Parts: C-alpha cells; sequence; structure tokens
C-alpha cells in the first residue's frame, strides 16, 4: 500500500457524490454546470487551506480537477438515463447525509495534503500516485468511468513545489 | 441550485 492511498481513497469516495447529485438534478431539471465554483466558495476553500498551512492555489487546483471529474460522472449518468430511463436509481438521494460526508471528506483531503506535503513535492510522487490509484481502483471496485474520473481528479497532485 | 465544488450546498428553488 502506498503513502498517498488515504488521499486518493478520500478523493475516490468524494467522487461518489456524483450519483446522488445527478439523481436530484435530473428530476429537479437543474444544470450540472451550476456546481458551486463561485467567489465565496473559492475564498472559503483558500482560507481552510491557509488554516492547514497548505498553498491555496495548489488546493484550488485540486478541487478544480475534482469538480471537473465530478461533473463528468453526472454527465455520464445523464447519458445513460437518456438512453435507458429505467436504469436510473429508484431511490431518492440523501442530500443531507451527503452534506455531512462532503464536509468530512473535504477535511480529510486537506489534512492529508498537509500530512504528506513533503512527498507530493518529491520526484517520486508520480510513482506513488500510480500505486495509490492502482490500489484504490482495486479496493473500491471502480468501473472504467470512475477510474478515469480518479485520474482527472488527481492529475495535479504531484504539481507541488 | 445544488453545489459541490467545495461544500455540498443546497438551495430549494
Amino acid at each position: 500500500t502506498s503513502q498517498l492511498a488515504e488521499l486518493v481513497d478520500a478523493a475516490a469516495e468524494r467522487l461518489e457524490v456524483a450519483d446522488p447529485v445527478a439523481a436530484f438534478k435530473w428530476r429537479a431539471q437543474l444544470p450540472i454546470e451550476d456546481s458551486g465554483r463561485v467567489e465565496q466558495q473559492l475564498a472559503k476553500l483558500g482560507e481552510d487551506a491557509r488554516s492547514q498551512h497548505i498553498d491555496p492555489d495548489y488546493v484550488t487546483r485540486v478541487f478544480d480537477d475534482q469538480i471537473r471529474a465530478t461533473e463528468a460522472i453526472e454527465y455520464s449518468r445523464f447519458s445513460d438515463w437518456k438512453l435507458n430511463p429505467a436504469s436510473a436509481p429508484p431511490e431518492p438521494p440523501d442530500l443531507s447525509a451527503s452534506r455531512s460526508a462532503i464536509d468530512s471528506l473535504n477535511n480529510r483531503m486537506l489534512s492529508q495534503i498537509w500530512s504528506h506535503w513533503s512527498l507530493l513535492s518529491a520526484p517520486s510522487c508520480a510513482a506513488q500516485l500510480d500505486r495509490a490509484k492502482r490500489d484504490i481502483v482495486r479496493s473500491r471496485h471502480l468501473d472504467s468511468l470512475y477510474q478515469r474520473a480518479l485520474t482527472t481528479a488527481t492529475q495535479s497532485y504531484c504539481q507541488a513545489l | 441550485y445544488l453545489w459541490t465544488y467545495y461544500e455540498l450546498i443546497f438551495k430549494p428553488c
């Protein structure tokens, strides 16, 4: 098991919020692009980044990848449900439970980024990131779509100085 | 709207 497995696992688990959000936006007829990258949130991200002593611009870049990867899952769900509406989940999403999960996963990701900051700047980061994703792909049984989302969501983990 | 960029934020329409 790799040193970055805990950050990648938290990122993969966070990707899973795409299924519940997709379910609500489909029935609510809401745009997937209106997804919260707005000034107040960007400020709030950067402040919690300074509070953990990590570079906000790095952290901002990570969540920018995270949002692109999550929008991608939601778009893929929408295609599937256009092709075949009956494969949509029959159960409504638990958004209130998702809120608490996102708060916790957000916090775990930031605390891991500080805890492992030294490694993310080292030349061996890329090799460690591969091992982490390869482990997380196996342990969470990620399908092809989530594997790609994980790659997009972590593609700038090692862009750290 | 329903946001996910940093916080899961939900406003009923």
